[PDB]
């Protein structure tokens, strides 16, 4: 009766930090025996709940949010932390209880031709509200028109590639990150064991 | 023409305060990553501060805790308050709009000298 | 904090020939770089951004190359006005970060 968390982390299809991937877990027995106890995990940390207590902790629903970021930016996924990825791309609330996990994917997702298929966000008009999916295809600009009729000036496109390739140092090796959010409102809590 | 013009440059006694201001034209600043740079007489350059398009600003470590960037968006302008100017901070300050991987810093300011009593 | 080192410090070449300036990084800067030409008396001017992409307008006489920790700028035919100072700026950390070089003074004859 175990939840599909196993697949969630091992599906090795993670999309982008741009329009991250989500799953709404419910009605199962969350083991955790592997969670934060498997070997190649690099960083795992939760606020408000201890891991083992969590393993005995129980909730109403679950939200899993997987994405891919650059290694030097994992420190920006934190409550109210400020930077680029945590201000215009994906921003977690201030009272977020739960844990994040990050793996140095310096081998699984990189190609000499440039595993830059994903285009992260670099131009946004205003800061993000917590958990606000903002996948969009527009032209950030300065003057009257967007790049559809202008070029050079006012011709910006927020989706910029990463360009992950093996010569890159650790600070630029793609870290895969997965964040778990336990909701406790009206909880005919259906998940502990 | 597209430009950044500066003001506030001058002389002030150590420990005193000062405020540099930057006005722009044919280009917006509120939605433009702005960056103040400085240059000591005869030396290289060093990034001093940056303000984003959402307001979350950042400063270098050498001047961390003492300088504060702000901007009157209503009339398209930037500002940088400095205080407790010590012997090091005598330099010429430049205003800049950096794009990065999509065009590296390009539009800059005429500059503004900031020296101290001695 | 990546420390950049330019070379050589000074250069005096006869008019009309080629010129070669090296800028050396201390870590992996991949192809994230730029070159500024600050003619003495006003603000710098961007010449070449990214790895070797020539900024708009910038005369084709300039050419950038290199990758990783070592980069080079090359000038085809120095004209009388090319005498100026040049700086290589790296930006592997973009929001908020930049790290400059020591600059190079280029003159003619």
């Amino acid at each position: 009766n175990l939840c599909p968390f196993d697949e969630v982390f091992n599906a090795t299809r993670f999309a982008s930090v741009y329009a991250w991937n989500r799953k709404r877990i419910s009605n199962c027995v969350a083991d955790y025996s592997v969670l934060y106890n498997f070997a190649p995990f690099f960083a795992f940390k939760c606020y408000g709940v201890s891991p083992t207590k969590l393993n005995d902790l129980c909730f109403t629903n679950v939200y899993a949010d997987s994405f891919v970021i650059r290694g030097n930016e994992v420190s920006q996924i934190a409550p109210g932390q400020t930077g680029n990825i945590a201000d215009y791309n994906y921003k977690l609330p201030d009272d977020f209880t739960g844990c994040v996990i990050a793996w140095n994917s310096n081998k699984l997702d990189s190609k000499v031709g440039g595993n830059y298929n994903y285009r992260y966000r670099l131009f946004r008009k205003s800061n993000l509200k917590p958990f606000e999916r903002d996948i969009s295809t527009e032209i950030y600009q300065a003057g009257n028109k967007p790049c559809n009729g202008v070029a050079g000036v006012n011709c910006y496109f927020p989706l910029q590639s990463y360009g992950f390739r093996p010569t890159y140092g650790v600070g630029h090796q793609p870290y895969r990150v997965v964040v778990l959010s336990f909701e406790l409102l009206h909880a005919p809590a259906t998940v502990c064991g | 023409e597209v430009q950044l013009v500066e003001s506030g440059g001058g002389l002030v006694q150590p420990g005193g305060s000062l405020r540099l201001s930057c006005a722009a034209s044919e280009i917006t600043v509120s939605r433009n990553y702005m960056s103040w740079v400085r240059q000591a007489p005869g030396k290289g350059l060093e990034w001093v501060s940056v303000m984003f398009a959402g307001g979350s600003t950042f400063y270098a470590d050498s001047v961390k805790g003492r300088f504060t960037i702000s901007r009157d968006n209503s009339k398209n302008t930037l500002y940088l308050q400095m205080n407790s100017l010590r012997a090091e901070d005598t330099a010429v300050y430049y205003c800049a709009r950096d794009l990065g991987v999509v065009g590296a810093t390009d539009y800059w300011g005429q500059g503004t000298l900031v020296t101290v009593s001695s | 904090e990546i420390v950049m080192t330019q070379s050589p410090a000074t250069l005096s070449v006869s008019p009309g020939e080629r010129a070669t300036l090296s800028c050396r990084a201390s870590q992996s800067v991949s192809s994230d770089l730029a070159w500024y030409q600050q003619k003495p008396g006003q603000a710098p001017r961007l010449l070449i951004y990214g790895a070797s992409t020539r900024a708009t307008g910038i005369p084709a006489r300039f050419s950038g190359s290199g990758s990783g920790t070592e980069f080079t700028l090359t000038i085809s035919s120095l004209q009388s006005e090319d005498s100026a100072v040049y700086y290589c700026q790296q930006y592997n950390n973009w929001p908020p970060g930049y790290t400059f070089g020591q600059g190079t003074k280029l003159e003619i004859k």
